[PDB]
């Protein structure tokens, strides 16, 4: 009744293939290792496509035409699947067969998704806000602010406009962190992390 | 036993305060690393009841000591201001060779000496007794986990935050009986419970989703072992971080007090 662990035993045996969809085929379907990878693979799928549902307008409801080539692309470029995970998907889209169909209706949700992710996972005591910039978003930026009040009726991620304009980043995206909950200094765009 | 509820999202405050007013919960367990930047007094003044701390993304097994110490120092004064009933953390594999796992992995329980060293270092930084939660295993590591926690808790002085839903997932996924945790259940006074889902492509593999009411075997687990669970100062926190509506939580809380009534 239990599913066999067939070629492995513990989770530590499957660490390397938890984000490699091309490596799921080498496990027996009836095995538990196949399902463990499928659970982890669906976690990447749902984190990307439940947060950015309009990406499914490009790939289709299965999302395979984006998911499988990106997961292979991210393993080659040694991505870390950090808070910049969504932004790297957009960078891959710019070199893919969907590059002609990329507009601001697709750029904005992935920008607020990366700001929202950094919001929830980052644990730097000295970092209160993240500011996301883009060459496809001049004059504005996406600001992710950690919670500093339990009674704030606003979203923690906002699109803000800059009076004096900010230089467009070198790559498609750029970021910088603020010590507090105010932007009084532009330190220079930092390149997107892995 | 005291019944608690986990406070994770800032938008659920109005419902949790109502649960306290109607005496549906006795305390509130918090994902305290999510609210590390707001004033610690304002958040103690938001709940007219005791609170408990639950740390999620400390990553003390792998985080750099410099950034880990900064988090501990901040959590230390949250402990000072609020005086939580307990402070709890996890044993989880977050990163493999630099890539972040979106489905967190069960650590290899054969790495005791490494886990023991990181646990004593993290418990020292928090300056209190730390409780560690068990994993809802999918692979066969569930069989060697009960003796792993009993050894870790014996040498480092940590407690165990026993999640009944997680052990029920382990029994369903690998056959490891929940009775392996009997000795831990009769020792620790703090517990977790929640509903669990199923793997999409396989209804036999169970996953901790915290989005449903409690299962049938999870309720029978608490019922037939109400003596080993119930103790002086015993607490159990119902977890629901997805599908957060008042009524599906209300029935599960009532089923919880139905198992553990006063004397
Ligand atoms: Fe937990
Ligand atoms: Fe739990
Ligand atoms: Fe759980």
């Amino acid at each position: 009744s239990l599913l066999p662990t067939a070629p492995v035993r513990i989770d530590a045996d499957l660490y390397d293939d938890l984000a490699n969809p091309a490596r799921q085929s080498l496990y027996p379907r009836d095995s538990r290792g196949f399902i463990r990878i499928d659970i982890s693979l669906r976690a990447y799928w749902h984190t990307l496509f439940d947060t950015c549902p309009r990406l499914l307008e490009l790939s289709g409801p299965s999302g395979g035409a984006i998911f499988l080539p990106f997961m292979a692309w991210a393993r080659e470029n040694n991505l870390a699947f950090d808070w910049s995970f969504f932004l790297w998907v957009y960078v891959w889209l710019q070199q893919s067969e969907f590059r002609e169909r990329l507009d601001e209706d697709q750029l904005l949700p992935v920008m607020t998704a990366s700001a929202t992710r950094w919001l929830m996972i980052d644990r730097d005591i000295d970092a209160c806000q993240i500011v996301l910039g883009s060459r496809s978003l001049a004059g504005a930026a996406v600001v992710g602010a950690k919670i500093d009040s339990i009674h704030c009726r606003l979203e923690q991620v906002q699109q803000v406009a800059f009076a004096a304009p900010l230089p467009l980043p070198d790559g498609e995206f750029g970021y910088f962190l603020t010590p507090g909950f105010e932007i009084d200094h532009f330190p220079g765009w930092r390149p997107l992390p892995r | 036993m005291q019944i608690g509820f986990n406070f994770t999202l800032t938008g659920t405050l109005d419902m949790v305060q109502q649960m306290i007013k109607e005496r549906k919960i006795d305390y509130v367990e918090m994902l305290i690393d999510n609210f590390v930047h707001l004033p610690p007094e304002q958040i103690a003044d938001s709940f007219d009841c005791p609170v408990a701390f639950h740390i999620m993304l400390s990553k003390y097994l792998e985080r750099d000591r410099e950034a880990l110490a900064a988090l501990g120092k901040r959590l230390r004064r949250f402990i000072d201001v609020m005086r939580p009933v307990y402070v709890s953390d996890h044993i989880l594999y977050f990163t493999h060779n630099g890539r972040s796992l979106f489905h967190l992995g069960e650590i290899d329980y054969g790495e005791y000496d490494h886990v023991r060293s990181k646990v004593e270092q993290w418990q020292d930084m928090l300056g209190t007794r730390l409780y560690l939660e068990n994993y809802p295993s999918i692979m066969d590591g569930a069989w060697d986990a009960p003796s792993f926690y009993e050894r870790l808790s014996r040498e480092t002085g940590v407690g165990v935050l026993f999640d009944a839903s997680n052990a029920i997932c382990a029994q369903n996924n690998t056959g490891a009986p929940v009775e392996l945790w009997k000795k831990i259940i009769e020792t620790t006074r703090h517990f977790h419970v929640a509903g669990y889902g199923t793997a999409f492509i396989e209804p036999r593999v169970k996953a901790d989703t915290h989005d449903r009411e409690m299962a049938e075997d999870t309720l029978d687990f608490l019922s037939r072992m109400r003596t080993s669970f119930d103790k002086p100062g015993a607490t159990i926190t119902y977890e629901r971080d997805f599908d957060i509506d008042y009524e599906s939580i209300s029935v599960d809380l009532k089923r919880l007090r139905d198992i553990f009534p006063c004397v």
